[PDB]
């Protein structure tokens, strides 16, 4: 086996606005709250922010350390811009990580862009990405965790179709997960950590165990609680 | 690899997540049931534990 | 499957306990005579061609046993206690409770 | 009370508000029993203009609604069951703590009556879209009405059970447990 | 030139009394996010405390603003707090041989 292209480095493109509401959303006290299995509703607000991008990065470690990290939060164009392309320009064969959170950032645009100016006010931004579409042109892998992720897929192909219709004169290599279909929209059940999407790309037997011990309707062993699969 | 047990949970509930290349399905296979099984022999130990 | 259950697990054991459920959640929740009466006699006539696979967790079988005995065609009652029957003759010391 | 919340208020919201208020005496009463169309109409036609703004209204309205409809006559409780669905397809997940109840009305109220059979045949789809995955835990309460009346509907060509046909294909994921229950009686019908 | 009132008498005796009672009667670890940098200044003020070296005082006292100014931005925004974490004991006594305080 030849090729060995390892990976550059994870963009963390964590769009939180942590405790103010996308407009689009209406919550209820049963609320799915958890990320990265901390809660920052009972924690220092504007602080803990910082924590889940070191922690994020920690939990991608397990999976691989030998390439890099940068911790991006709430970041406007001029700041994506500066991350993206500084990383990209450091080794451009190689494996760039995208890696984004839908938070206090309403559904994707038709034409896939984005929410976040200066921390304002959920500020409505064109994410630029038919030029993030060259930024990536060379192998990449994408995640989406979102409330309409297959939108922001669908529209890629259209900017994509875009480049082939300039190319005429890597379509895409690079890989993409989606945490729904367009259509969908995220579940709100308190027992959901609520970036479950990545809670699985990133620690599947945490959830494995979780989910397993609510499913069925008989426990056939009865002992077991949630508190002996934390032990 | 995580993908797959992802694809499991999403279908349980309305969600079904999608993938760059073309896929197919695989949240029905047999071998999921070894799983279940492997987990429920452990988990029968652990409130003595 | 019940005596095949010895020779090669992989396949046969998850499948067996696929049916386990299935068959615990009609007896739960069936309203039929007919299905109630087949459901205990599926499970009564594997719990003893495979003994082994219910070793494991008798107990909520059992309790779900005792609540079709506690309250009610008399032949799913029958059908229950050939199945105590049966079970406390593979279980052994395990039975002393109830 | 009306200088206190007129007191408190900018104007818009005590518009609606002192409406629901005005109304709520009257639905905690007997003479409801005459007005009962026109107040449950009016709440219908406010929760339709609100959507989100009605919300807020829920901690008074539902408990009350419920305690009407299982007093209320069974002739007029039919209709109730139409404006509950209504207000289920505006509140969506909102619903969540009152479904054991709503529930238990249609646990208790389900009989060989056609009318009742189709109107709650019917009720259920709202419910489903709103608990589009959680309804789980409420299924195996009605499979024991479904079974029965799916093999005893005495209509002509069982046209309730075949509007039931349709009502099935939506439950997607969350039928995924008792699917070995409900096969065998449609392989019957057909 | 008053120099014991403020840091001898004070700092010492504060990080000994973070090291016992709530580093242990709290919720250890987090109590010592701020008790392990003033735990760092402590060392150069006890540095100082005996020597009378004036270094020690000045690397003592830089230290302390330091972590005193990451407190400066946290004092201003504890709101409410979880009994339990308020003291591992607290929160966990129920239905007491006790009527109602006074």
């Amino acid at each position: 086996m030849k090729d060995r292209m390892k990976t550059v480095s994870v963009a963390l493109v964590l769009c939180l606005n942590v405790g103010v509401d996308p407009p689009d959303v209406v919550k209820t006290t049963p609320c799915a709250r958890l990320e990265c299995w901390i809660d920052p509703l009972s924690m220092g607000p504007q602080k803990a922010l910082e924590t889940i991008g070191a922690n994020l990065q920690k939990q991608y470690e397990n999976w691989q350390p030998r390439a890099r990290y940068k911790q991006s939060l709430d970041p406007t164009v001029d700041e994506v811009k500066k991350l993206c392309t500084s990383l990209r320009r450091n080794a451009k064969e190689e494996r760039v990580l995208f890696h984004y959170n839908g938070h206090g950032v309403p559904r994707p645009t038709v034409n896939g862009e984005v929410w976040v100016f200066n921390k304002n006010y959920t500020q409505y931004i064109p994410l630029s990405i038919y030029d993030l579409q060259t930024w990536m042109g060379s192998p990449s892998i994408f995640v989406y965790d979102c409330s309409n992720a297959g939108l922001i897929v669908k529209s890629f192909k259209q900017f994509a179709l875009q480049r082939e219709q300039e190319l005429e004169v890597s379509m895409k290599n690079c890989i993409q997960l989606a945490a729904c279909e367009a259509t969908e929209l995220l579940p709100m059940i308190p027992d959901l950590p609520a970036d479950l999407f990545t809670s699985c790309l990133t620690t599947p037997i945490k959830i494995a165990l979780r989910w397993f011990c609510m499913q069925k309707c008989v426990s056939l062993v009865p002992g077991v609680t949630l508190d002996l699969i934390e032990k | 690899r995580n993908f797959l047990l992802a694809e499991r949970i999403m279908r349980s509930y309305n969600c079904t997540p999608v993938s760059s290349p073309r896929l197919p399905p695989t949240y029905m296979h047999a071998m999921w049931q070894a799983w279940d099984l492997a987990v429920d022999i452990c988990l029968s130990q652990l409130p003595t534990i | 499957v019940g005596r095949l259950s010895s020779m090669n697990p992989a396949f046969v054991m998850p499948f067996l306990r696929k049916m386990l459920i299935q068959i615990l959640t009609e007896l739960e929740h069936s309203g039929i005579g007919r299905i109630k009466e087949q459901s205990a006699r599926m499970l009564g006539h594997l719990v003893s061609n495979a003994p082994r696979l219910i070793r494991p967790y008798m107990e909520p079988i059992l309790k779900a046993l005792i609540l079709k005995l506690k309250d009610p065609n008399p032949g799913v009652i029958n059908n229950v206690l050939a199945t105590i029957g049966e079970l406390a003759q593979v279980s052994g010391l395990e039975m002393r409770k109830w | 009370e009306m200088l206190v919340n007129m007191g408190n208020l900018p104007l818009d919201e005590f518009y609606p508000a002192v409406s629901m208020v005005a109304l709520m005496r009257i639905f905690r009463d007997q003479s409801l029993s005459h007005h009962h169309t026109m107040v449950v109409q009016a709440i219908t036609f406010i929760f339709k203009s609100l959507g989100l703004k009605c919300v807020q209204f829920l901690p008074q309205v539902m408990p009350t609604f419920l305690n009407v409809i299982r007093v209320c006559d069974g002739a007029i409780r039919e209709f109730l069951f139409q404006q509950l669905g209504m207000l289920v397809s505006f509140v969506k997940s909102h619903i969540r703590p009152y479904m054991d109840e709503i529930v238990t009305l249609m646990r208790e109220f389900w009989v060989m009556n056609t009318s009742i059979q189709s109107t709650i045949i019917l009720l259920i789809e709202q419910i489903v879209v709103a608990l589009g995955g959680e309804f789980k835990l409420y299924l195996p309460q009605l499979i024991p009405h479904m079974l029965r009346v799916f093999m005893h509907d005495n209509s002509p060509g069982r046209i309730v059970s075949i509007k039931l046909l349709a009502a099935i294909q939506l439950f997607g994921a969350n039928l995924d447990d008792y699917l070995h229950l409900l096969l065998p009686p449609i392989v019957k019908l057909f | 030139e008053r120099n014991v009132k403020g840091m001898f008498e004070v700092l010492e005796p504060l990080h000994a009394m973070m090291e016992r009672g709530p580093q242990t009667l709290k919720e250890t670890s987090f109590n010592q996010a701020y008790g392990r940098d003033l735990m760092e200044a402590q060392e150069w003020c006890r540095k100082y405390m005996k020597s009378g070296n004036v270094k020690d005082l000045t690397q003592a006292w830089d230290l302390y603003y330091h972590v005193f100014r990451r407190i400066s931005k946290q004092l201003p925004q504890l709101t409410s707090l979880e009994l339990q974490y308020v003291s591992p004991k607290l929160l966990m006594c129920r239905d007491l041989e006790l009527a109602v305080p006074g």
